[PDB]
């Protein structure tokens, strides 16, 4: 029997992905600045 | 010469700033998703 | 001519960056409010 | 009778408003960059 | 003259943008820590 | 006897410190822009 569980893992996982997308874009910006 | 180098450097800054603005938008969207997660914790507690 | 265009483009970038910095500050303040919401959930649970 | 309820809606609503303020400022910055 | 002033102003913008990018990174890391706090609230509730 | 308590104060405190670090860096950027 499945018990009721709190799972906000979808929204937290979407936040984690967006913060990784931001990291890659910041690295690209900083690449451009150094050059 | 110096005006050409300065044009090139302006192009560089513009590309960087455009990229920086996309990074910011990604963080802004991460924030919207974090607000939804905290709303989900509140709803689970009130039930 | 090219030095005048470059001055104008520098003014453009400066205005954009000032605006970008205000956007960042708004996200920083959103983050402070999210921290207060999570603190409020913790306090409700410990009571 | 009012029952005790968790309500962090004030702080979450303030965060939502600030993230909308940020969106408008980013749009203004990107307007300026395109021009 | 104007090309020298424009070089100087470009250096100014570059320094500002580099600094702005570090501010953004700090907010991005704050966001990672907020995600960990919300995960900790969820784990406490599921236990 | 210690009772079990929810404490996410470490992660929240780390977030608070990072948002203060961001504020100081934004102030430095805005200093540079005004000058
Ligand atoms: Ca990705
Ligand atoms: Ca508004
Ligand atoms: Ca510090």
């Amino acid at each position: 029997i499945s018990l009721e569980r709190l799972d906000v893992g979808t929204n937290l996982g979407n936040a984690i992905a967006k913060l990784e997308d931001a990291k890659e874009l910041l690295e690209s910006s900083d690449q451009i600045l150094r050059s | 010469h110096q005006s050409m180098l300065n044009s090139q450097a302006i192009d560089n800054l513009r590309a960087s700033l455009e990229t920086t603005n996309q990074a910011i938008e990604a963080i802004r969207q991460a924030g919207q998703e974090m607000i939804l997660a905290v709303q989900g914790v509140q709803d689970y507690i009130n039930n």
